């Protein structure tokens, strides 16, 4: 008896659709958009008729829900059903928004199939069709020594993480991973409880002592930390990577009496920290005898053994420039060396987590001692250590 | 491997509904098929579902996966897939869907067995001209006698979507004692099932008293909490069976009592079906008005309904007002004067006017009211207020006459049209009284054109009037609107009175005199009724989009 | 180094927390700002020129800014080009109403202007150029053609002049007059460089649009430069030869220049323009030298521009045609924005009646691509130019196509189409019961989006023609006894049948019984103006079938007409009633017979289609 | 003649607006909202020349940026849309790689470089290698 059921955003862009009836196509959809969405002056109403087709439509926070149909439908039965569905909704994935449309189309599809078919609109009580629908929607909102004792408060907390990439010459990303080992060292007496905060981001061996049963509620976490250094886990993020430097090679190979390389180092990071010890290594052809190197930034020297061209940086601050352009001379050689394109590898090391992991709050309980949180005083220094970060050239 | 594949699976559904072609990946869908997880097989149908319904055709191929899957032992499996198969509007699919179909009317499960009665009322939209179409209707009929409600509920559903076509059949149901099978699935059915099986039972007859007695004491309890679906429906179902004589049985009486108080409080629920509840009683009504006679408090509408809902209310509470109610009325208007909303305070002046016609008692109050409210110089308010004081002269003659001064002296803006037009008729009718008549009509002659046709309309027939009464003066200035209406105007409508005018005027101007200048009769108290036609034949489809838009269901479908 | 301290405000500001802790700081820098202009010896370049490049940043993030301005004009007085750079901008950027910082401004510029460094020349007439004023342009009306003139400047600050003196005329066409320097850029045409030819193009294009009669040279020597870029050599020029195709942009101001000028009136001149543009499309026949697609956008922007260019002097039947072919294959191309622009441009050339037929023979491809476009925007063009090409032996397939097309469209543009396919019936009919069929088949189809003003079109086509009326009558009536007819239609039923009811009162199956039971069938169930309307026409029923009088009577003597609340309906009831009950016989028959045709207007369905589009 | 210049992104903030004709203060806030509203909806298989009003622009996407330029009706849709891929050029070898951070840090070298190759609302410079070289000799100018 429903012709048709659809669901708008505020800009009118069709999140998902369901038609029923064969009559109702697309020109209902551009039908309701403009009528509704652009409405200029027209007096409001849930049911328009409009090129002979009911538009009924009610609205739910940003999300605007179309019941489209096209006979002469139990008129309040379609708002009963719809009032029905929202409750089923929140029933199921709480609150209706973007994201939880854009993150449930499986859900909304297989709902929409159990509580409606041609039209008619089925049973809908929750219990009922619990069992009906196997899919489940995603809501998105050490053992130590006795009498441990540290006179002096010391704590390590080093978020060692290590970055590789391998992007186009033209400048083009083509695969890059993370390898990120956490050390901490805990210099701490009795028995406390440490609550570690963190923006995971991510979904991912832990310790013995390490439980992840309610790690999907921000961080949520809870362990005794072993006295000494040791691994955490192991982990790697991709989805949320800022990579710290960017390199883009314009070489030129002017003839074969000389080769023109041309090398820039962006620095995209924060310039209120700065890094330290940027190493950049330019691989030069085998038939080269002597060559100019002039750095705006730093200095470079040739070294003849690896064959390639050695640039460090004593330090530089964030979002810089600097120029490296080499003059290389090249010998006749008799015919194909191409230079066997070799990439540019960058070594270096920054103030901070290449992943953009921060620490969001550090909480110490102690049941013995009970001494507060804010009194253990703790500064916590970031090592961003860069793997095999290779351009392409 | 299952797991993989499951996630893949969803993986690929999420991007077809994201928007992009995914129909290379469709062979592999559809030898996933072939599973016995639930949930994988599920999720298939639903990727399968994303293609079938908006275009098919691409989907065809699975026949021989449907009719497989068709004989699995779990029934969800089974009703998934002959749904599945039913919904792909193809000319093959009914060959390859009739055979599992006969199969799943007596399947061991209340579930099969509801979406196989989904299935025949689909299969019946797309290629159901055969004898099995007809073979199916009659195997419906016996398979609504059955123990689950659901299956009676879709299987009524069914009979009513196919009885849209009518070769002289009755409606390919009803029966001697199938009434009491219909009132036992009420006993134990769902609410969206008592709305199919009322909605269908609405569409009986009844043969005698006792028996129409029986039934309308069977349904009135089954004022359900479906918001105004199902107690609309037995509204609807009660008044259609309003055969009962008013010199009978202390019933009808009894009924009427027992109707209006879960009637009112259906402006109770979300604004939607206030809306929906306001229109139809609203047709109840004006049909029958010994039923909210006594209920009128109940219409005043508050500051937390939205507009539509505002306005059908005010329209409710006009019907429903009587000079026993004046006093109310009036002082929830004055109050409504200032709600800012230019529809809404439009519609409540515009209240002011038609209870005033419509109650002759209170006539003097409605007046000193409308007054007060046009102190207030407002021009929309003083606009609606003139048209209201012309449809008030209309009714009261020659009684009201001095308030046009005492209105005109705000009338510093005019620019709804509707005002134009009241004002125009008021100058040409009363034009042996107004001195400046002449100069009014002559002045408006300026911008003839780009006017609606309703005020050239009247400015035409206000200028003839003022001829009629003073023609010595002004025949100067009707062929001055019968010369540029009536040849430099394209209204085929307007241009054709033109020339009626033109022609009694020319012809005999004593007929003249005594057709247009005619004493005509007054408005009789008309509260803009309905034709008691379309009113007998809306108050059968009270439930349906029929008493919504207040037009019958062959206007629209 | 200039200033780092911006790029630390830069990141402190973007990476923080919900818009009030983005306020707060923003404020806390405004104040601090505040603090450091009032007073102190903040004289120091460096600082001056974070302080406003951070104001600056602070009035584009989206927030209010009111002060610091005078700092502005402290910049410019200096020598330091960063500086001068800086307070441009920020003059650019935001401009303040007071007489006396106006004439600071003014006074600056003035003595920047009066230099002999290109830079600080360049930006004072960005400045200049890139807000515009009445104020800069009085002050400013005599100083820069003063240097366009061919004077001791470089190129750069010559293009600025003229985009600058452009921007004035455009702005104050009054404050340039016409002295000793239209023959001076005239002559700056045909200069060296090219950038200085395209700033120069530019201006002269306007000021020929705005006053052809001072620059009657400028086409001989366009025409020169347009032969001379099109084939010189095959890598001549090689800074501007984008993507293999040399300087499309120049080549397309020529053209443009050249279309904004009657056909050239020395033959000689003639001959080169046709041999270049018959070069033009050689070229674009021609493969592809680079697979890339800019080379092809290059290309097809030249070629293009100088269809336009031959559309405009329609003089050269062997380049029409030519360019018609082009237009043609390009309806085919693979790229969407190809077809899009090949649509416009044969729209344009339809129009031209050196070219009809040639037009015409693409009908089935540009058909077929209204059909299965897949955009929305390429289907209205597609329906702009099949309107353009309909003639009267091609009316019957364009209508009934663009009827199929209006069947399945959007209801946005919904209306557009019907008018186009409402004029087309109306212009290019033969016999006019195919006039009347199309627009009872709009009025079916669309209904609820036909016009005001069809309809009263096709009741004066069927009024004035008296040879279409049996037939206009008899569908009609055929067709208001379908179940459900928009209320256009029974308008339209109204009048028709009230007009010529006589002739199908013959056939005994529309006895005048039936159609007036149907009209008052749907006379329930009506807006107010089609009950007006369908009383006028029981009125005219009452002399036309005199059978049915009583009958008439009967219906518009009861108490829903003659006591109904509007005034309309009650006023026509009455008059009516009066006039069947006088029944003198001698003026029923005369009042309700004439009904004269109407007179030729200015068919207002074009005026209203050109208004609304 | 060019009407305005916008680089915009995904999100909708701007990161160069630049006007050629005095617009109010709502009516350049309406205009940005509209634009992005209708560049957004579009992609790959629709054409570029989507005209809005009495304008029509010509919108190009270019790594997470939506450069825009408006124009008059009669002024032509392909040279245009090549001056936006010029201009994207020489901000791609000026900037050695162009990306939103570039834009938002360093607003006065973009503001230069459009007056450099877009004034009084024509196409002043036409070349990348001209363009380039007088830029960069008005940069170690101090």
């Amino acid at each position: 008896m429903i012709g048709g059921l659809f669901i708008y955003n505020h800009k009118g862009e069709v999140l998902i659709s369901r038609v029923y009836r064969d009559d109702i196509g697309r020109n209902a959809v551009d039908a309701f958009r403009v009528n509704v969405i652009h409405a200029r002056q027209q007096v409001r109403s849930p049911v328009t008729n409009i090129a002979r087709t009911s538009f009924f439509h009610v609205k739910r926070s940003n999300i605007w829900l179309a019941a489209v149909t096209k006979q002469n439908v139990n008129a309040a039965m379609v708002f009963e059903f719809l009032y029905k569905m929202c409750d089923v909704m929140a029933a199921y994935f709480g609150k209706i928004s973007e994201e939880n449309i854009k993150n449930n189309f499986v859900l909304i599809y297989e709902l929409l199939d159990e509580i409606l078919d041609f039209g008619y609109p089925q049973n809908s009580e929750t219990g009922a069709l619990k069992t009906f629908i196997t899919q489940q929607g995603i809501k998105s909102q050490g053992w130590r020594r006795e009498g441990i004792k540290y006179r002096r408060n010391e704590l390590f907390l080093d978020v060692l993480e290590s970055v590789n990439l391998l992007m186009s010459p033209q400048g083009q990303v083509l695969s890059a991973h993370v390898s990120g080992r956490v050390v901490m060292k805990s210099y701490l007496s009795g028995m406390p409880e440490c609550k570690f905060g963190m923006n995971d981001k991510i979904v991912i061996t832990f310790h013995q002592c390490v439980r992840l049963s309610k790690f999907d509620s921000e961080r949520s976490i809870s362990f005794i930390p072993p006295d000494g250094e040791f691994e955490l886990m192991r982990y790697r993020t991709t989805k949320d990577i800022i990579l710290p430097f960017r390199v883009i090679p314009l070489v030129r190979e002017v003839g074969r009496t000389k080769l023109e390389v041309k090398v820039v180092i962006k620095s995209n990071f924060k310039p209120s920290l700065l890094a330290q010890k940027i190493e950049v290594r330019i691989p030069t052809p085998l038939n080269t005898s002597g060559v100019q190197v002039i750095c705006m930034k730093g200095k470079a020297k040739y070294k003849a053994s690896e064959n390639a061209i050695v640039w460090k940086i004593k330090r530089m601050a964030g979002m810089k420039e600097s120029q490296i352009s080499a003059e290389i001379e090249l010998l006749p050689t008799n015919d194909k060396k191409k230079w066997a394109r070799p990439p540019i590898s960058m070594n270096f090391e920054v103030p901070f987590a290449p992943s953009g992991l921060k620490v969001r709050y550090l909480k110490v309980f102690e049941p013995k001692l009970n001494y507060s949180d804010h009194d253990v005083i703790k500064w916590v220094r970031y090592i961003g250590r860069s793997g095999i970060y290779e351009t392409r050239c | 491997k299952k797991e993989k594949r499951k996630e893949a699976v969803k993986k690929v559904i999420a991007a077809m509904t994201v928007g992009k072609d995914v129909s290379s990946l469709f062979p592999d869908v559809v030898n996933c098929m072939q599973t016995d997880n639930l949930e994988l097989k599920k999720l298939v149908y639903l990727y399968l579902m994303n293609y079938a319904k908006s275009q098919p055709d691409m989907a065809i191929m699975a026949v021989n996966s449907f009719v497989k899957d068709c004989e699995d032992p779990n029934p969800l499996i089974r009703a998934l897939a002959v749904r599945t198969m039913g919904c792909i509007r193809v000319d093959k699919i009914t060959e390859y869907l009739c055979e599992p179909l006969r199969k799943c009317l007596k399947d061991e499960d209340p579930y099969v067995r509801k979406t196989a009665a989904v299935c025949v009322a689909k299969l019946h939209d797309i290629n159901a001209q055969m004898v099995e179409d007809q073979g199916f209707l009659d195997s419906l009929r016996d398979l609504i006698a059955d123990s689950n409600p659901m299956v009676v509920a879709n299987a009524v559903a069914a009979l009513s979507e196919i009885s849209e076509s009518h070769p002289n059949s009755n409606l390919l149901d009803l029966n001697p004692q199938n009434i009491n099978k219909l009132l036992t699935a009420l006993n134990e059915c769902t609410e969206w099932g008592q709305i199919f099986i009322l909605d269908c039972l609405s569409n009986y007859n009844p043969k005698d008293d006792r028996e129409a007695q029986s039934i309308c004491e069977r349904v009135t309890p089954r004022l359900s909490h479906a918001n105004s679906a199902v107690v609309l429906s037995a509204v609807k179902v009660l008044m259609k069976f309003l055969e009962l004589l008013p010199k009978d049985s202390d019933y009808y009486n009894m009924l009427l009592k027992k109707l209006a108080p879960p009637l009112v409080t259906l402006l109770s629920g979300e604004p939607e079906v206030q809306y929906v509840a306001l229109r139809n009683i609203n047709l109840i009504v004006q049909k029958r008005p010994e039923i909210l006679k006594q209920e009128i408090k109940v219409f005043f509408v508050k500051y937390n309904d939205p507009i539509y809902v505002k306005l059908e209310k005010l329209d409710i509470m006009i019907r429903l007002a009587s000079q026993a109610n004046i006093a109310q009325v009036l002082a929830e208007l004055k109050e409504y004067a200032t709600e800012v909303d230019v529809d809404f305070v439009r519609k409540a002046v515009r209240a002011i006017g038609r209870c005033a016609i419509k109650v002759e008692q209170s006539a003097e109050r409605c007046v000193s009211t409308l007054l007060d409210l046009i102190q207030t110089k407002v021009n929309y308010v003083v606009q609606e207020a003139i048209v209201v004081i012309r449809d008030i002269f209309r009714k009261y003659p020659n009684k009201y006459e001095s308030i046009i001064a005492t209105l005109c002296e705000n009338l510093d803006s005019l620019d709804e049209p509707d005002a134009r037009a009241a004002m125009i008729w008021i100058v040409g009718e009363y034009a042996e009284r107004i001195d400046n008549a002449d100069e009014l009509l002559e002045s408006f002659l300026e911008g003839f054109h780009d006017e609606s046709t309703q005020v050239q309309l009247t400015l035409l027939t206000a200028i003839v009037k003022l001829f009629l009464k003073k023609p010595s003066e002004t025949q100067e200035l009707v062929q001055q609107v019968l010369s540029l209406a009536t040849q430099d105007s394209d209204n085929p409508d307007l241009r054709d009175r033109g020339y009626i005018y033109w022609r009694l005027l020319s012809t005999d101007p004593v007929t003249a005199k005594e057709v247009v200048l005619s004493e005509k009769p007054l408005i009789s108290e008309e509260t803009d009724l309905i034709e008691p036609t379309l009113l007998d034949e809306l108050i059968c489809h009270i439930g349906s989009l029929a008493s919504v838009y207040h037009k019958p269901p062959n206007a629209f479908v | 180094d200039g200033m780092r301290g911006l790029a630390v405000f830069i990141s402190d500001i973007r990476n923080c927390k919900s818009k009030e802790a983005e306020i707060k700081r923003i404020n806390k820098e405004l104040a601090n700002i505040r603090s450091k202009f009032k007073g102190d010896k903040a004289l120091d370049g460096y600082s001056k020129k974070k302080y406003v490049c951070k104001l600056l940043f602070i009035f584009l993030l989206g927030h209010d800014i009111d002060f610091g301005h005078m700092e502005a004009v402290n910049l410019l007085s200096s020598n330091r080009y960063t500086e001068k750079q800086i307070g441009y901008l920020f003059i650019s950027v935001l401009v303040n109403s007071n007489s006396e910082l106006i004439r600071l401004i003014n006074n600056a510029i003035k003595n920047d202007l009066a230099s002999r460094n290109p830079t600080f020349m360049g930006l004072a007439l960005h400045c200049i150029a890139n807000v515009g004023s009445r104020e800069m342009a009085e002050a400013f009306a005599g100083e820069i053609p003063k240097i366009l003139v061919a004077g001791d400047t470089m190129d750069s600050v010559k293009q600025s002049a003229a985009l600058c003196l452009l921007r004035l005329y455009r702005t104050s066409p009054d404050l340039v007059p016409m002295g000793d320097w239209t023959s001076r850029v005239v002559h700056l045409l045909n200069d060296q460089h090219l950038g200085v030819v395209t700033a120069a193009t530019s201006l002269i294009t306007t000021l020929a649009q705005k006053n052809p009669e001072e620059f009657k040279t400028s086409v001989s020597l366009a025409v020169s430069r347009l032969s001379r870029i099109v084939t010189s050599a095959s890598t001549d020029l090689q800074d501007y030869t984008y993507y293999f195709v040399p300087a499309p942009w120049l080549s397309v101001k020529l053209l443009r220049l050249l279309q904004c000028y009657p056909p050239p009136e020395d033959p000689a001149v003639r001959g080169r323009l046709t041999e270049c543009l018959e070069t033009i499309l050689n070229k674009a026949q021609e493969p592809p030298k680079s697979k890339k697609v800019q080379h092809s956008n290059a290309k097809n922007a030249v070629l293009f521009e100088a269809i336009s260019l031959i559309i405009h002097h329609d003089s050269e039947p062997n380049l029409l045609v030519r360019a018609c072919n082009q237009l043609g294959q390009f309806l085919q191309h693979r790229e969407t924005n190809l077809r899009y622009l090949a649509l416009e441009s044969m729209c344009t050339l339809a129009s031209s009646e050196f070219s009809h037929e040639a037009v015409k023979t693409h009908i089935e491809t540009v058909i077929n691509a209204l059909k299965t476009e897949r955009d929305v925007s390429v289907r209205q063009r597609a329906v702009d130019l099949l309107y353009a090409m309909c003639d009267r032996s091609n009316a019957q397939q364009i209508v009934a196509e663009m009827l199929s097309y209006l069947e399945t469209a959007d209801y946005s543009i919904r209306e557009e189409i019907v008018l186009k396919v409402a004029i087309l019936a109306e212009k290019y009919a033969v016999d006019y019961t195919w006039y009347v069929d199309t627009i009872l088949n709009l009025i079916r189809i669309a209904g609820d989006y036909v016009s005001e003003e069809v309809w009263y079109r096709v009741i004066q086509i069927v009024i004035n023609r008296d040879d279409v009326q049996g037939y206009a009558a008899k569908t009609v009536f055929e067709a208001l006894q379908a179940p459900a007819c928009h209320e256009n239609l029974v308008k339209v039923g109204g009048y028709i049948l009230g007009e010529f009811g006589n002739l199908i009162a013959g056939d005994p199956r529309s006895s005048p019984l039936i159609q007036f039971n149907l009209l008052h069938s749907k006379f329930h169930l009506c807006s107010v103006p089609t009950r007006a309307l369908l009383l006028s026409t029981y009125i005219k029923f009452v002399n036309l079938f005199p059978e049915v009088k009583a009958t008439i009577q009967d219906v518009l003597r009861s108490d829903s007409q003659l006591k109904n609340a509007d005034v309309e309906l009650q006023q026509r009831a009455v008059e009516y009633l009066r006039l069947s009950t006088v029944a003198s016989t001698d003026i029923l028959a005369t009042v309700l017979e004439e009904m004269p045709p109407f007179p030729e207007r200015e068919s207002s369905i074009l005026a209203k289609l050109k208004k609304k589009k | 003649m060019i009407r305005f210049i916008l680089i915009q992104n995904r999100a909708g903030k701007t990161r160069l607006a630049k006007w050629y004709m005095q617009f109010d203060d709502d009516e350049k806030q309406k205009l940005i909202e509209e634009v992005h509203a209708v560049v957004t909806v579009r992609d790959a298989k629709h054409t570029n020349f989507v005209e809005f009003r009495n304008f029509k622009i010509i919108y190009r996407r270019y790594a997470g940026l939506y450069f825009c330029i408006c124009v008059d009706v009669n002024d032509n849709n392909l040279a245009y849309l090549e001056a936006i891929h010029n201009f994207v050029e020489v901000l791609n070898e000026y900037f050695h790689n162009v990306c939103e951070l570039d834009l938002v840090f360093n607003f006065y070298k973009v503001y230069t470089v459009v007056d450099e190759m877009f004034l009084a609302g024509e196409i002043r410079e036409t070349s990348q290698t001209k363009v380039l070289k007088q830029l960069l000799m008005l940069q170690s100018l101090e």
